[PDB]
């Protein structure tokens, strides 16, 4: 593990943890899932948590949050993720599209930050993320 | 920097793994 990627995990944890109390609840999961176009049920949210709830307190702490990520790490889902960003359906995530999603997740980003992000996932250098580039990132 | 999106999407996808279809 590197410092930078600890920080990124930490930023992500914070996207979910809207009230900043250090724990992620089903409500906070639901809220993020819905901001990404999904419509989870109470039961689905509880299942997700239950899967990695090592201490049985019903909420997600930082290591459990990493454990969620580790599990998923162990395609059709990637096409769907992709569509969340590629809102005009044109096959390319632009910087503005990336920004729109980040804003709907409540994240405040400088123009430069958004471009940095596109630039990291961009592989061919055309300045956008296409589908195969989104796959590599999810992979 | 794009790391945080990657992680949100992992949780996003973990949710998908845990779906139950229609009543
Ligand atoms: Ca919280
Ligand atoms: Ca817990
Ligand atoms: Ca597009
Ligand atoms: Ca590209
Ligand atoms: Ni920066």
């Amino acid at each position: 593990l590197t410092e930078e990627q600890i920080a990124e995990f930490k930023e992500a944890f914070s996207l979910f943890d809207k009230d900043g109390d250090g724990t992620i609840t089903t409500k906070e999961l639901g809220t993020v899932m819905r901001s990404l176009g999904q419509n989870p049920t109470e039961a689905e949210l509880q299942d997700m948590i239950n899967e990695v709830d090592a201490d049985g307190n019903g909420t997600i702490d930082f290591p459990e949050f990493l454990t969620m990520m580790a599990r998923k790490m162990k395609e059709e889902e990637i096409r769907e993720a992709f569509r969340v960003f590629d809102k005009d359906g044109n096959g390319y995530i632009s910087a503005a599209e990336l920004r729109h999603v980040m804003t709907n997740l409540g994240e405040k980003l400088t123009d430069e930050e958004v471009d940095e992000m596109i630039r990291e996932a961009d592989i061919d250098g055309d300045g956008q993320v296409n589908y195969e580039e989104f796959v590599q990132m999810m992979t | 920097h794009m790391g945080k999106v990657y992680a949100a999407l992992m949780i996003f996808d973990f949710y998908k793994q845990n779906k139950t279809s229609r009543d």
